[PDB]
């Protein structure tokens, strides 16, 4: 049998004949160098400021010399070359919410079990018997489940980003703001994967809603923004921007907030809601990671804040017009609900809704010029 | 009331649908440079959504911080180790930190490499594990700063590291070599090789060497740690298997798996065996016996051997490892105590018992580690008022101290019992320092891979004690050297110590 | 002087002040890369303060080149006017039509020392790194062992000091 | 200072001396003698039966003797005279759930959290917006507001069966079954406190509604009905009982799951159904617990089977009338909805469901013949 | 995206409204006979909410399991107790845990007593932590169970405590002095006096004498229990001003509070010293000591000098129970070591250092119980060969056991060190035996309230081993006992062993 050295009467009285009187050092705070965001630094800091070896020549670094192994040709393990933006420090961002792996995971589970719960008791409450039929048929698992492939595009458009991040904070932020994409595309098919379950003759295969993603109307140009945000954009930033401050900020929170969250509604289901819930809770905890890295940190830069604003406003009209184009084809979905669904009044306020604070919180803050009716009556001009 | 029997739906019913999550468009390719095509179509082992990912991962953290927070720290566990080992723990969790921390990153990308969508889920997860994994060995430090008997070092290694010879070459094995190169190269270094032979095995094995030491903090998070690394395997397993079934694979596959085996084992084989038998007053097993179970048979036989298979085949260099191993850590110990002022942590001599441990296990180690320890003693090595630091030694006796331009492993032909081979070229108007025939050919055929700039590169000319405080390498009393030549508790030594000494660097390739 | 802060860098940041010019930025940019970076540098005089100095002559051109170009040429054109897309796929033409593992190394290499960002921009930059990269380790690794390390030695060119 | 003895040298050489060589007994199970419900013995079943130290003269209990203190005037303790209910065993029962109170907090606290969440993402995300004023101001505010009182009624009714409970088992199950009825009392108000913080002018004092509960004529029969339960039941069993397998299963689930998370869809109104998931989840949770005491254990006792279900009868006939006159009173919320809003068809659809699952979940379970068109007929005649 | 800041509510939020929750309606009054009246505006100290108590308690769970999972099972520490210690939990964790458990049941009839929704919501938050320490103490027996040296009596506690004398007055102090009698009284017995006398400054001391001894488990268990007790000694207190503002209060307070004292007391004071003496090696202080700082200082001083201003004063019956307190614990322990074979955990002789220890703190300790402990040992008590059960010594020497009909409290009158007090009276054909003045007027003045069968009554003319075979007192080998004189692991007793001594029980009181 083993004998550990803290039980064990012999080792133990070896190690405690060898210590000292004191600690050698009454500085017990690990990360006690990194200058703290708030009041006293956080174990949020603690434990992720500086895990990541940049030497000085990438802003912020307290390491020095090159990279031990490059790329073949030369190119550096991380650079200032993989991206436009520029900063007096990588590590000045901090995530709002303070979220390392723990505290994430652990909000994670909690809303993983009590999904499951939720579901036992929806089906035990026969709360399906109200539902419409149309609505749940062919919005639901054709249209919500179309918007699957939109979420797993943005989730995928994160991949470079976890590999190119130029700091630790960065890094765990955009991982967790990828991470909360692919759970959303999750929580569209696991809701399909219910309806199977509780409702005879319903088919949760991919097929249909991947067939309206790939070669249907309604979603054309928004799948053509995705793949191009996705796949076409090599800058770590720009992705990162881009998705959450322009286009699934607009987009995005039109389909999920102002067409299904507004609308399910009003055929007897709460089950698509509880799920969109999820996701909207996501939206806004990410926002603040968004705003602080992009605006406190990029934007408002002591040094490089005309010039990161002057990149980010180019981003922004660079990706506004597919943004846009995405909206427009998507107004095609309303002439398809049964009639008396909605009216052009409140599709017009909704969109107002999401543009406005469009506006505030993100378009306003690096001075970027949006024309709130100009944009609207874009959009609305396709609604057939 | 009601009607209907409570349903509900579980990660496996939904990953059922994950590989059609993924369409075609033109564009749909990897960002990333490589000769490799990874099948559409490769599967995952793990049938796991996000949701059900974190439950299984909170699970493991409650069990871990409840233990830390609760029983651990009301006996007093985090004092009741012993010296050498608290401080062999501020290298062990910080070094495995960065590996954490670049995993994330090499695992992004071959995310990014994998075209079908379970392949790439089986890397996301990996990606979310290594933040974990990240933020645990971080809490390792965290807790021994907190709550131990020296806190300097474990409190601020992520700077500290940065003076030392030893961190560089960890950079190469676990950063750089986990993200720069072909992705499947980088795969290879990280998973086939890095975590399959090396890591997976290391963490279960310090546990062992921890809790022989009287840390159960280690055990605590490092146990936790490897219950993760199974679904690490399968990634490295499935991403042979996507690209096996390509023409790119029998031309390169295993050219790029012996460079990232020698580069793995280039830098455990000394380190490791030197942190297990020099960082612990009780042993477990000599790290001869430890490194031929581990590498020679487990790995190199057994676990390469079921990817026969798909092509591969046991590194060319697998021979050349082993005959190299034998006195590697024994060289290398001599090197990182002559240049203890250079650390983040506190080193000592070996005691009676263990020269007499060494020379039971490894015949002839007395002959010459033995006498060269005693004669550094007798130098007065660990007594501040000396004014000898053994790299003086190393100077009186012509025995120059070399940087590997391709590993980062310091070595000194001259007196090592294991390799003593040295190749030095001058190309372009400078020169280079190799200490085998693996990584001479990386440079020749890869020299813009590796311009690493080396300790005395860097520090050339500049006096020691400088060097040193520039780099904080002192602790809270601005004076104290964080590291020491013994683990004593007084007779520390400081940086006007340091000064005295008079020590300058030069670039010892300048002989030439 | 000091590892993070001395004369050198000191005598760099301020000759990088006199820069007025997006056209002189760009110069001192591109020398600097030929004459301190890669293996094929004109001198290894900056070895310990390249790294560091090449940063702040990058951010020089960065910032002048946002206020010189208009929205479309700061995504397309490099900061010497060239069309960036036209350079990448030229560029990579040239990698594709090289005859062997020499020639691509120069191409490669060259290529990172003239249009690195923020000279091109980084979409077009990373593409190429993607394309590059490839042929460059398809040559290279190809029969990787088979040339003895006499002979390597004296195909790369080194004066053997052992 | 304080050395421990298992870490202590000298301390731990003189346990680990004393020591013996193995085990002294093999049966390390505790509860080894506890007869299973289910395959194998479970920690829930370990942990609780036989806690309660029952003599032999109360059904199933293993000691012996009276208790050593009675009350003034003799009554025992615990006895089997304050129940008509009579069974072989009253350890029989088990929660289908299995819980003991680490997973009863666990479950509870996630769904704390979540909730916590949720509200900061819904009002981040300006989701009330397009919540219906009227909706909001007179039907959350009032009427929503005034089924809190329900709730805590149904809570109070448990405070005696928590002291006169039988077993450890249905002690548990009770308390549970009370404690989230007080939750949902609390999120009633929760909600109406959220209201408040978003909606400039919104009262979150409980005037209104509480006026609403002990004055209108919506709930009046509701209010009789709950006074009854608590304070008119002296027997623990009749009150648990006619509680969740009568009152609540009828009255309760028509007013949450036929009214509130029917309708409040409807006006743009996803902040109640998230708090009527908890409600609804909660509810199915404990008829599981409800339907393992009284019908497995109780109404099918070997011994009691025919005595217990004429018990239960007579107070399912006792307590169907009053609750009758809660869903008929309640009828009167109808006409004060916006035209339009529903109408006799869905309601009677509605009833039809609460009635037939009530049929179904609880009357059938006795052999009580409940007459589906009678109840309905009934219900409806206070509508029209 | 967003207008508006995120927002939520919290706990005290919701509770500022909680008070309004209740209405007025004719019979809205409590369902238990009580002479006092609970103001119905009385506020409760912590502004919960069900959702945050959730929340609260479900932390602290979460670190206690995370201990006792991990750290605590890796460390073996279910094992490395001393054998003493290891029964002496076998009581103190199940005896506790039907205080807990009752508890449960005394809070739901004080929530039915309270009109105030916020002082019924205190009580509810009671409830519900009572059943958390209900699992929590089976949770400790289930752990020595499942990981221990001696799993009987661990294993099966709730069946076979009713085998011995301890369990009754146990029952009479935490299960039915809690729940039968005016709520108010059982308020006293439980909050007022249980567990602010008692049971909170207890479970503290149980966490150092279980460390002294090894015990790493119950420290983790017990200090996680604590961190709920000051809520319920708010009850407590809420509870008396509640009532005091009633012409009730005047004329009947201190009298409950009286009975209440006496109750507690009468059972712990010999207990808690007996369990926390004798069933240790390790010692922390001597009993004496303790009882004095708990009962007479903090408790009858400080604690109960705060409810001065509601008319309470410190209970006339306190000085007498000082009087019988000094002796009471080894008065006592001479009992249990004699019905030995009636118990469901092992018991030692005081070893030649606690023989010394306890001369040392209780002079005179020596003359009487050594000698008697000597003896005992030279007839053989502690071997199966024997035939000598210490009982059997008892009634060789003319000392009656009897068991007081109000609190269960085994006494012998003829042999004690302390009180030696017995009033025997006969009413309506039965007699009834006191130990002191206190129960002797409870008695008297309520017969029926008190009418417990003592073990001499229903074990009269039955042979010992047929008493324990029928109880279960055997382990799973079903010959060796569960209880024994000894705690080694060898020569233990077995059925037959007790069988052959043909003991049978006789009602002491048929000798008047
Ligand atoms: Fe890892
Ligand atoms: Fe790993
Ligand atoms: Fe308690
Ligand atoms: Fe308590």
């Amino acid at each position: 049998e083993r004998r550990r050295g803290l039980t064990d009467p012999e080792m133990a009285a070896v190690i405690l004949k060898a210590l000292p009187e004191a600690p050698l050092d009454g500085n017990n705070k690990m990360g006690y160098f990194v200058t703290p965001r708030w009041k006293r630094l956080t174990e949020y800091e603690a434990l992720t400021v500086y895990a990541q070896p940049n030497a000085d020549w990438i802003a912020g670094g307290l390491d020095w010399g090159d990279w031990t192994q490059k790329f073949h040709g030369g190119r550096p393990s991380w650079g200032n070359e993989t991206t436009e933006l520029r900063t007096v420090d990588w590590f000045k961002h901090r995530d709002p919410l303070r979220r390392w792996h723990a505290p994430y995971v652990k909000d994670k589970a909690e809303e993983w079990r009590y999904t499951d719960r939720f579901l036992q008791g929806y089906s035990a409450d026969g709360q399906i018997r109200a539902m419409n039929p149309t609505w749940r048929d062919e919005f639901i698992n054709r249209y919500w489940g179309a918007f699957l492939f939109n979420e797993y595009g943005l989730f995928n458009a994160h991949s470079q980003g976890a590999r190119e991040a130029l700091s630790d904070v960065t890094r765990v932020s955009l991982a967790f703001w990828g991470f909360d994409k692919i759970d959303i595309a999750q929580m569209i098919q696991l809701e399909r994967g219910f309806l199977a379950k509780i409702v005879p003759g319903f088919d949760e295969s991919t097929a249909v809603p991947k067939a309206e993603w790939t070669n249907g109307e309604v979603y054309k140009s928004a799948r053509l923004a995705v793949e191009g945000l996705w796949q076409e954009v090599f800058d770590w930033n720009e992705s990162a921007f881009s998705v959450h401050a322009v286009y699934d900020a607009l987009f995005g929170q039109f389909v999920r907030r102002e067409f299904f969250q507004r609308l399910a509604p009003r055929f007897g289901d709460n089950l698509t809601p509880f799920f969109i819930n999820q996701a909207q809770t996501y939206f806004q905890i990410a926002k603040q990671g968004v705003q602080d890295l992009y605006y406190n940190c990029l934007g408002d830069d002591p040094e490089f804040s005309d010039y990161n604003r002057t990149v980010m406003r180019n981003w922004t009209g660079k990706w506004l017009e597919p943004t846009i184009a995405a909206l427009r084809d998507f107004m095609g979905l309303f002439a398809k609900l049964p009639a008396g669904t909605t009216d052009k009044e409140e599709i017009t306020a909704s969109l107002y809704r999401v543009v406005d604070d469009w506006i505030e919180d993100y378009a306003s803050r690096i001075d970027f010029k949006a024309d709130r009716d100009q944009i609207v009556k874009a959009v609305l001009a396709g609604l057939k | 009331a009601a009607n209907r029997a409570p349903t509900s739906v579980n990660a496996q019913e939904v990953h059922r649908w994950l590989q059609s999550f993924n369409w075609d468009f033109k564009n749909n390719r990897t960002k990333y440079a490589t000769k490799y095509k990874m099948a559409n179509e490769t599967k995952e082992q793990f049938k796991l959504i996000a949701k059900e990912y974190a439950r299984m991962e909170a699970v493991k953290d409650e069990r871990q911080f409840g233990s830390l927070q609760v029983a651990l720290t009301r006996l007093n566990a985090g004092v009741r180790v012993h010296p050498k080992w608290n401080e062999t723990m501020k290298v062990v969790s910080n070094f495995l930190e960065v590996g954490e921390y670049n995993a994330i990153a090499a695992t992004g990308m071959l995310w990014d490499s994998a075209q079908a969508a379970e392949q790439k889920n089986g890397y996301l997860a990996q990606v979310l594990d290594e933040i974990r994994h990240t933020h645990q060995c971080a809490y390792v430090n965290y807790y021994f700063a907190k709550n131990g008997q020296d806190p300097a070092g474990h409190n601020d290694a992520r700077r500290t590291r940065t003076i030392g010879p030893l961190w560089k070459g960890m950079k190469r094995v676990f950063s750089d070599g986990f993200i720069s190169g072909d992705a499947v190269e980088c795969s290879l270094n990280l998973q086939l090789v890095g975590e399959a032979c090396f890591t997976n095995p290391l963490i279960v094995a310090v546990t062992e060497w921890a809790a022989a030491n009287g840390d159960e903090i280690t055990p605590t998070v490092f146990l936790s740690i490897e219950t993760d690394e199974l679904r690490h395997m399968a990634n490295g397993y499935q991403t042979v298997v996507s690209i096996a079934n390509d023409p790119a694979s029998a031309k390169y596959l295993n050219t790029d798996l012996n460079n990232a085996f020698w580069t793995q084992q280039k830098y455990f084989t000394p380190v490791l065996g030197m942190l297990f038998e020099y960082g612990s007053k009780f042993k477990v097993e000599p790290w001869v016996k430890t490194w031929d179970r581990w590498v020679y048979e487990d790995w190199g036989g057994i676990w390469i051997g079921r990817l026969g298979k798909y092509g591969v085949e046991s590194p060319r260099s697998l021979k050349d490892a082993k005959q190299d191993a034998y006195w590697a850590h024994h060289d290398l110990y001599l090197l990182a105590y002559a240049l203890w002022p250079t650390g983040f942590f506190r080193l000592a001599l070996p005691d009676q018992e263990e020269m007499e441990w060494f020379e039971a296990n490894y015949p002839g180690w007395y002959d010459h580690y033995g006498k060269i320890y005693e004669e550094w003693r007798a130098r007065g090595c660990e007594d501040p008022s000396s004014g000898f630091i053994p790299l003086m030694w190393f100077i009186e006796n012509n025995h120059p101290i070399y940087i590997d331009r391709v590993s980062q492993v310091p070595f000194c032909p001259s007196l090592a019992k294991g390799a003593s081979t040295l190749r030095v070229h001058e190309y372009n108007g400078e020169m280079h320092t190799f200490s085998d025939q693996w990584g001479e050919r990386m440079w020749l055929a890869e020299p813009e891979r590796y311009e690493c700039q080396n300790i005395f590169e860097q520090y050339e000319g500049r006096e020691l004690s400088e060097v040193i405080a520039e780099l904080h390498g002192l602790r809270s009393d601005g004076k104290t050297l964080i590291a020491q030549p013994h683990v004593r508790g007084d007779k520390l030594w400081t940086l006007d110590d340091i000064k005295r000494l008079n020590c300058v660097f030069k670039n010892p390739v300048k002989a030439f | 002087l000091g590892i993070h802060s001395n004369d050198t860098r000191d005598a760099w940041v301020n000759k990088i002040a006199h820069v007025n010019t997006l056209e002189k930025a760009a110069e001192m940019l591109k020398q600097f890369r030929m004459d301190h970076t890669t293996p094929f540098r004109n001198s290894y005089e900056l070895d310990n303060d390249y790294l560091w100095i090449e940063a702040k002559l990058e951010e020089k051109v960065a910032v002048l080149k946002a206020r010189a170009f208009n929205e479309v040429d700061f995504r397309h054109k490099t900061a010497f006017g060239e069309d960036a897309k036209s350079v990448l796929d030229g560029t990579v033409a040239k990698m594709n039509a090289a005859k062997d593992k020499w020639e691509a190394e120069k191409i490669h290499i060259g290529f990172r020392q003239a249009y690195k960002p923020p000279i091109m921009p980084v979409n077009y930059f990373l593409d190429g790194e993607r394309q590059l990269g490839t042929r460059l380790m398809e040559l290279r690794n190809l029969n990787y062992y088979d040339t003895p390390l006499e002979e390597l030695r004296k195909q790369r060119g080194v004066r053997v000091v052992h």
